[PDB]
RNA sequence: UAUCUGGUUGAUCCUGCCAGUAGUCAUAUGCUUGUCUCAAAGAUUAAGCCAUGCAUGUCUAAGUAUAAGCAAUUUAUACAGUGAAACUGCGAAUGGCUCAUUAAAUCAGUUAUCGUUUAUUUGAUAGUUCCUUUACUACAUGGUAUAACUGUGGUAAUUCUAGAGCUAAUACAUGCUUAAAAUCUCGACCCUUUGGAAGAGAUGUAUUUAUUAGAUAAAAAAUCAAUGUCUUCGGACUCUUUGAUGAUUCAUAAUAACUUUUCGAAUCGCAUGGCCUUGUGCUGGCGAUGGUUCAUUCAAAUUUCUGCCCUAUCAACUUUCGAUGGUAGGAUAGUGGCCUACCAUGGUUUCAACGGGUAACGGGGAAUAAGGGUUCGAUUCCGGAGAGGGAGCCUGAGAAACGGCUACCACAUCCAAGGAAGGCAGCAGGCGCGCAAAUUACCCAAUCCUAAUUCAGGGAGGUAGUGACAAUAAAUAACGAUACAGGGCCCAUUCGGGUCUUGUAAUUGGAAUGAGUACAAUGUAAAUACCUUAACGAGGAACAAUUGGAGGGCAAGUCUGGUGCCAGCAGCCGCGGUAAUUCCAGCUCCAAUAGCGUAUAUUAAAGUUGUUGCAGUUAAAAAGCUCGUAGUUGAACUUUGGGCCCGGUUGGCCGGUCGGAUUUCCAACGGGGCCUUUCCUUCUGGCUAACCUUGAGCUUGGCGAACCAGGACUUUUACUUUGAAAAAAUUAGAGUGUUCAAAGCAGGCGUAUUGCUCGAAUAUAUUAGCAUGGAAUAAUAGAAUAGGACG
RNA sequence: ACCCACUCGGCACCUUACGAGAAAUCAAAGUCUUUGGGUUCUGGGGGGAGUAUGGUCGCAAGGCUGAAACUUAAAGGAAUUG
RNA sequence: CGCCCGUCGCUAGUACCGAUUGAAUGGCUUAGUGAGGCCUCAGGAUCUGCUUAGAGAAGGGGGCAACUCCAUCUCAGAGCGGAGAAUUUGGACAAACUUGGUCAUUUAGAGGAACUAAAAGUCGUAACAAGGUUUCCGUAGGUGAACCUGCGGAAGGAUCAUU
RNA sequence: AUGAAA
RNA sequence: AUCCGUAACUUCGGGAUAAGGAUUGGCUCUAAGGGUCGGGUACGAUCAACUUAGAACUGGUACGGACAAGGGGAAUCUGACU
């Protein structure tokens, strides 16, 4: 419609931010960022709709002007920042470090964590290329981009990096038999523990992959998140770790937690 | 813009209008239960052939059949817990077979009029639009309930009103008023 | 919840239709209407015309402020506080409204950009800017207005504007200031000739062109054009390095130039910090702004396969002057007939082209059903189109903008007649159109958006009003005793009681709150409403429930009066011609109930559209008969067989758990593998594998896929299985006490001070597209005057 | 040329009624609600109407294709008794 | 004494033909005129930088007397340039109008010929029985009307039957 | 040869 | 004159130059279209004609420049025609 759009109407909003169907007839579109546009939890749903540490966008204009909060070391003062996957958020007020990561409902979580489990986080690689005056470069699935890595990384490996800067604390090659999360399709949050995988030369690499109770799937390459090495995460994980129990399987859970 | 609020009805009429059996059965249903509408008896006539064509397309189901046993079970509880069905019949033909009647019988009014606080089903009735009753702790002046046994348990007349006492009445203290006119 | 009924006859069976019947977020209307909650609403006829008034403006600490504006700096002589107007920068291309257009077009799923733009955000990113490069030039920094304002003013009118005088910049036009090496040229000079050379210009970024590199199946030999490395000048010759890609002239690097010259900070707020070579020397922080390139993100435009309603009383269509292709070029941001020059003459078609029509925008979806299905779908979400019809274009990243300009066309307004300004299919509202459709209201409190920005604005939106469109709940009345009539039981002492019945009642009494009034608090931006509860508020005359109908289908009068085939009723049948069970009234009675009917459209019914699943002798219907193209359909056969093992599911001993779970399990059930003439691609490899490899009972060495890169033959499909994916809302459905319910997605639990805590599942997702195990079924070419395979 | 028996193909026939059909009736008018061998053509209540128009063929007569408006609850088939 | 056909006559309706070179509406459109912007050839009001440019003669510095050095208000004059509106050539885009053609959608109409419906209209009595000439099909002719006649065909015939 | 309407 | 387009009606032959529109000069060029002679037991040389098409440039948009040289359409009456 004759140029970008500036709204966003709820329903058009996407399911996982839980958003509701009523409370006005418009929703909060999140401004560009380094990430996309569904698979991201802004600040204001954050805030308003998983603490309740407020209740109105006023109240958090409020919060994110005083700067209380900080993204990638970063203040980030916009009330519909995109908070992607995996990324890492540090409150002074609480002391608190919330890292968004996703649940196998299909949902942004709330993983709460301290400060250097913030100050370092991962990253996916998008691709790899070669910068003007030859600096090999790479970039990855949050918008950072980075210079002089090691040129055994290569693309769909993952990075842990520093927060103070965008340099690498360490990295983790792509290859059989690897720990992962899943980002997705049906599978939204399940960690499945590389099994084997097949290409299709043409599109569409594919990968055979099984979480510790045998039970397997199959996922695409570029919605897989390697996470690092079989039995270690490199970071703390979820309620659940990404299992898919059964809808009896989980009423008996909640039953017994009465 | 505002997306729509949803709206469905709870009743379904008769596909054939005039069959005197059937209106006489359903008019002695009306008054005994003390009922005024047969929009309420083809309400809860529709509630049964719903739960009744779940129940038919469900034993059509092997066993084991993961949706059948969640959603019978769960059926089960919801008819346990209302207590239409009893405390010892799970196996889903009790649930084919159950009546009107039974749901009647669990209704609020004639459960009342059977704890004794009517002395008729419309009495029952009366009271509960007149608010002389509270099921828990909390007034309700609706008839159609279908109680979950905890209520049943927790049953009293009106706190904030006679026959639960706190207030002698409307009519009361205007009777009081009269007499004392009287006497002065 | 896979249902039928009445009606052609004197009657019967039938076809066959009609009517009846049920429903509709399908509309209109009528009669009526007390309450709580939610809420649609000028689409249909006119995308018809529109008065009036709003609907997009906008600043911080932080671009420019002497407002001859206002407080006071007194920490500040330049201000340094605030601050209209104005310059500037952003945005005004989103929203919102309607559905006119449009029938391979949009659209939906599904691909690509190895064929492109992309403000903004976000991550990274400009030692190279003195160009006779030595005076050609401030870099503790350079030049220019101009607005606002002052005032002169001019028109009847305009967001009409001139004239003269100021002044500012992140507005304009300009502008130097930091390394080191390294090759080319020259080339002084020596001159050598094996040939050695000081010194000088260049090189950042960006554009354009040309060129090179950007890789790499395998091992040795003969030399030299001249040995080239260093020399035993016998020749040892190795050393070599290049990423990604499915795949590129890719990324990227360098030579040589091009540029009318791109970027390389003259910007701003705070805080003021450190060295002394004691100089306003030198260095220093947290920021905002902007800025070249690359990537990212929100986008955008093109694009692959599949799919669209009725029509043959439309069969040929397209190409003059682009139709199909190709070459070269132009344009584009980009490919490409997008356009041109030239050239070949092709391209689509009964597998329904092309043309016409559409009360056609499409889809997500809605009603309705056993299945199959039929119908609708402007209409809250997605994508498209439009701003009265058309065309064009400026600004801009982004528009072919219309709440922006230019014109024409039809409309229409103000004129102090010279001229001037507009396009409600935005919110309200009005005219007209009609069968058919709300207030010229309040608020930004929320949901969100926008700006310089927390602070302002927003008829987007929320709120309230009209509102019987549709949905949820549910009042209008009841209870004791007193005159009759019963049913069991006891007395069986008669027909006495009847204890108790359950009703019948010109019986009577209470208590009993609601509707409406509320004082109030609460509600909400303020409210008005809901709930709460005071105070006031019933015995029916009270506070008064209607709408249809009583011959049948179809339940409900052999009641009264009136009427007399008249008046009138009735969907169908039929009633009425002086005893009307139908008409008009009274009474009574049944149906549903704050709703009920009526008219029209549509589904079920309807196996009266029939794929499932119709009929064709006579009920309508077999072409007069034959040939025949497309089309649909088309005989049988080519691998069976057995053995051998293997391990999973189901039970089945033992329950060795007190109705859970295990073993040898006999058996079945389907699955994997070997052989039976059964190669069921092999060459390179490394794993050499399973290793014949065995070291004394756990040792040193088997045949490449079981991991993998490739070379390789991979004759074609349909089919069928599985998976990824298919936007939400919706639908079905989990849980959930909105007081139940429709709803919604919340809620629940505390030691109620620290607080704790499950949730917001799951399913469905057609064809088509990708991968996918199979190889029955259907065809499908194969080597026959063998250009035949292994060779 | 006859007779007997058999055979394939033809025009048909007698009887049954398993089967079918609404019935008459039928060796297919069967093997169809226990609904599917293959294909073509036609009908969707009665009339209007095989009318109107437009094409098309024919010298013409006329033919092939071929609606609608409007109207209507019946027309019609087969059998029974009268 | 059943049922029933058609003409003719009255009343009402619906559609058809129809002179009218009929009328409108909309779409496509040859040709012609062709605005308006945009691009390109020029244009040049206007403003404006540089380069000199000589002098009417002030000021001071120096032969201190004519005379000499530079600045100066001045004005031509000259080029060296920058931007530059109005206007302007040509081009592609192309609204609107005129005129025809064409495609569909509605529509007026003297009159004519039909159809349908309508409690009791006239003329006959064609049909149903052998319907009083057995009926019907096609074709041709005829006449007030049903209808008759000829040629061939059928049984839905009044015959399933002559060894 | 015909035989009114319910 | 060239190009484009062309109704009803029809004896299917016509109507029809239907109607109705566009263009046409000069100068400089370009393309094609031919005749005859030529090869050891694809092609060259050489000669002269008019046509048709197209493109630049030009002009006080003029140009079949004088002469020459159809007005048409829809219908009636009537005779068929020459």
């Amino acid at each position: 419609a004759r140029g970008p759009k500036k709204h966003l109407k709820r329903l058009a909003a996407p399911h996982h931010w839980l958003l509701d169907k009523l409370s006005g007839c418009y929703a909060p579109r999140p401004s560009a960022g380094p990430h996309k546009l569904r698979e991201s939890l802004p600040l204001i749903v954050f805030l308003r709709n998983r603490l309740k540490y407020a209740l109105n966008g006023r109240e958090v204009k409020a919060i994110l002007m005083q700067r209380h909060v900080k993204v990638d070391g970063k203040v980030r003062t916009d009330t519909t920042y995109p908070a992607g996957f995996m990324d890492v958020i540090t409150l002074d007020a609480t002391n608190e470090n919330f890292r968004l990561v996703y649940d196998v409902k299909g949902r942004f979580a709330v993983h709460r964590i301290t400060d250097e489990e913030a100050s370092y986080k991962l990253g996916k690689v998008k691709k790899v290329q070669l910068g003007k005056k030859g600096v090999p470069y790479v970039v990855t699935h949050d918008g950072r981009t980075i210079r002089y890595p090691d040129p055994n990384i290569k693309v769909n490996d993952t990075v842990k990096i520093d927060l103070a800067s965008g340099k690498i604390t360490d990295f983790i090659k792509f290859d059989a038999g690897k720990l992962v999360y899943v980002t997705g399709g049906r599978n939204l949050g399940r960690i499945g523990t590389i099994v084997h995988k097949e290409r299709h030369d043409g599109g569409f690499d594919l990968v055979h992959i099984k979480d510790s109770l045998d039970n397997t799937f199959v996922t695409r390459l570029n919605n897989v998140f390697v996470i690092g090495e079989q039995g270690k995460p490199y970071i703390s994980l979820p309620k659940g770790k990404g299992i898919k129990l059964s809808i009896a399987e989980e009423r008996d859970r909640r039953r017994a937690q009465q | 813009p505002r997306a729509p609020r949803t709206y469905s009805k709870t009743y379904s009429t008769p596909k054939r209008p005039y069959e005197s059996s059937r209106l006489d059965a359903e008019l002695k249903l009306a008054g005994e239960f003390g009922l005024k509408n047969k929009k309420e008896i083809y309400r809860i006539s529709f509630q049964l052939s719903k739960i009744r064509r779940a129940a038919r397309d469900l034993l059509t189901r092997d066993e084991k059949d993961p949706k059948r046993l969640f959603e019978g079970n769960a059926l089960i509880r919801r008819l346990v817990r209302v207590g239409v069905l009893s405390e010892d019949k799970k196996k889903l033909d009790y649930v084919l077979a159950l009546k009107v009647e039974d749901f009647l019988e669990r209704r609020l009014q004639t459960q009342v009029y059977k704890l004794g606080l009517a002395k008729s089903v419309h009495h029952a009735r009366v009271l509960i639009t007149q608010r002389h009753i509270a099921v828990g702790k909390q007034i309700v002046n609706i008839p159609s309930f279908m109680v979950r046994l905890d209520s049943e348990k927790h049953i009293d007349f009106a706190p904030t009103s006679p026959f639960g006492g706190a207030r002698p009445g409307r009519v009361a203290r205007r009777n009081a008023a009269r007499k004392a006119e009287a006497s002065g």
